[PDB]
């Protein structure tokens, strides 16, 4: 998956992320840029309009659950596998979710992370992410039956 | 866009199920619940068992929307509105999944009509099922 | 992965296949289909109809080499990878394939084997089959850089 | 489809691209090759090292299409005529790259527009470069 190179940027790069903030705006922009993924939040309350999602306190809070295991998994990028297994068969067995969802809020993160270092988020770094991104998504749909 | 030729050939193959629309309806439904299992998170309230009658019901509507879609084949957005609708707002089946079942849909023809699954036949119905996803997603956002 | 009834399943099936007749028939059909995939063969001639790409020999010969590269990987199914090796080298470094071909003649591949087996290829036969060309695809995507 | 507003969204950001185009094609199609190498397969005949040549000069010549696109929004399908004939029966790049050349933009975007960036402007874009792609597959078959 990653080179050495990228291992290193991927972490370099993280640790300066306030994954709190970066979880609540990913989650934020997924429901509004694919609302149709709304559909598993209809007890978030208001989700009528963009700033009302993004405002949305549920929202920010699932965002922020949601980031975290993300950024624990980051410590795992050998086996993401192994690390989500129980995630994975909770989001298939229990929530139902559509893996597809897990990367379509990959390219939202993505799109996030550049938003917020701009100049810093390079091309490279980009690409790194974005095996990153791929892979948590592949562990997460990985039980799925 | 949908030739004179793919429409031609769409009521052909179409014509001949006939009847069986139903029943084929359910078996692509099968064929995609075990190809693909990740579709299968849409239907959580389903019993999916192979011959369920949840199953079997759906798949008779699945068939009847692209009985209509055949009929109504150069007015696809109008005869499709409601369910387009539907499926934008409700249901809100995430979209790499038509595709999923539209393959399926192709395959259940295949096994079922050998004389007229030919290479010219197999590519219009891909093109008319293809359409008829983009209506069915084209009110998404 | 398969499951020993699914390789069963498979090994059982493709004993009955005329693999230079499904060969052309896929890459036929793959031309057909999606026609864009044409952009590959402007050697090959006169692909103008359906019947003009089906009936080409320079289509029929290559569908032979085609399937009987896949055909050989079936015998290999717990290593598809090292199988397909050199020729997802030769497809990235030489030919310039973009892999979504791979993945659309696998589609057209499961198309051929439905209408060609009726009833015999049943919705279990296809997950078995389904696994298998997502593997050879995957397989012969795994060089490219 | 793209509403009254993600009409005035994507006119505002893209306004605000300036003679900038032709950098932030070249570095979207930088960051396209470098995150999705399959892409690479379609331009065999470009150097496609960091600062490259032909790369600065497809960049801009995307960036032009696009801010014509973007000038012709009401009236995409006849601005890119030519454009989308000349994928479709030339270049035909498989449908599935489209996707990423637009994510890449959007990335591209945000990396360079934090004021402009906001979570509805994102949203418009993204529909934008989706009915851009769709416009330029349109002919495929
Ligand atoms: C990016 C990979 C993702 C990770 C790392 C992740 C992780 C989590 C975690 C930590 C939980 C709580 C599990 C527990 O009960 O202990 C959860 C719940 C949930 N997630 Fe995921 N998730 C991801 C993406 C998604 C996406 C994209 C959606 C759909 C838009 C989603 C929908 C849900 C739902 C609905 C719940 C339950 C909500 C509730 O009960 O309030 N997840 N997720
Ligand atoms: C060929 C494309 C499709 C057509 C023509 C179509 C047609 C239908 C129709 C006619 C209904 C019944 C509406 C009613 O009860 O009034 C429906 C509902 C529904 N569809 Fe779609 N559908 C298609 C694809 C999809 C796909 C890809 C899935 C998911 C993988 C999906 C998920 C559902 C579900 C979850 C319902 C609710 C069924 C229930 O609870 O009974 N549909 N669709
Ligand atoms: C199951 C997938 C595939 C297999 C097993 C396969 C295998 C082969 C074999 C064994 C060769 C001959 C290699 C040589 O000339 O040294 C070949 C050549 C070639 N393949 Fe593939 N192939 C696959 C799918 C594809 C697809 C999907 C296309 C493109 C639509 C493609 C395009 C080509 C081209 C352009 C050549 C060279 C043809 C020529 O000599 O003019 N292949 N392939
Ligand atoms: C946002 C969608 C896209 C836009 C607006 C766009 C724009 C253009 C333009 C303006 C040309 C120049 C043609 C000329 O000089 O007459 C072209 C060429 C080309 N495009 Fe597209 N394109 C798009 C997506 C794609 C994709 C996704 C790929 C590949 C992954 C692609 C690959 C090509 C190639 C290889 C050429 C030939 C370039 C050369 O030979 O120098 N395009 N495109
Ligand atoms: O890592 C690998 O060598 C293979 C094994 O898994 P599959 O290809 O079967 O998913 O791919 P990856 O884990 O990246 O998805």
């Amino acid at each position: 998956h990653l080179t050495p190179e990228e291992k290193s940027a991927v972490t370099a790069l993280w640790g300066k992320v306030n994954v709190d903030e970066v979880g609540g705006e990913a989650l934020g922009r997924l429901l509004v840029v694919y609302p149709w993924t709304q559909r598993f939040f209809e007890s978030f309350g208001d989700l009528s309009t963009p700033d009302a999602v993004m405002g949305n306190p549920k929202v920010k809070a699932h965002g922020k659950k949601v980031l975290g295991a993300f950024s624990d998994g980051l410590a795992h990028l050998d086996n993401l596998k192994g690390t989500f297994a129980t995630l994975s068969e909770l989001h298939c067995d229990k929530l139902h979710v559509d893996p597809e969802n897990f990367r379509l809020l990959g390219n939202v993160l993505v799109c996030v992370l550049a938003h917020h270092f701009g100049k810093e988020f390079t091309p490279p770094v980009q690409a790194a992410y974005q095996k990153v991104v791929a892979g948590v998504a592949n562990a997460l749909a990985h039980k799925y039956h | 866009v949908l030739s004179p030729a793919d429409k031609t050939n769409v009521k052909a193959a179409w014509g001949k199920v006939g009847a069986h629309a139903g029943e084929y309806g359910a078996e692509a439904l099968e064929r995609m619940f075990l190809s693909f299992p990740t579709t299968k998170t849409y239907f959580p309230h389903f019993d999916l068992s192979h011959g369920s009658a949840q199953v079997k019901g759906h798949g008779k509507k699945v068939a009847d929307a692209l009985t209509n879609a055949v009929a109504h084949v150069d007015d696809m957005p109008n005869a499709l509105s409601a369910l387009s609708d539907l499926h934008a707002h409700k249901l809100r089946v995430d979209p790499v999944n038509f595709k999923l079942l539209s393959h399926c849909l192709l395959v259940t023809l295949a096994a079922h009509l050998p004389a007229e699954f030919t290479p010219a036949v197999h590519a219009s119905l891909d093109k008319f099922l293809a359409s008829v996803s983009t209506v069915l997603t084209s009110k998404y956002r």
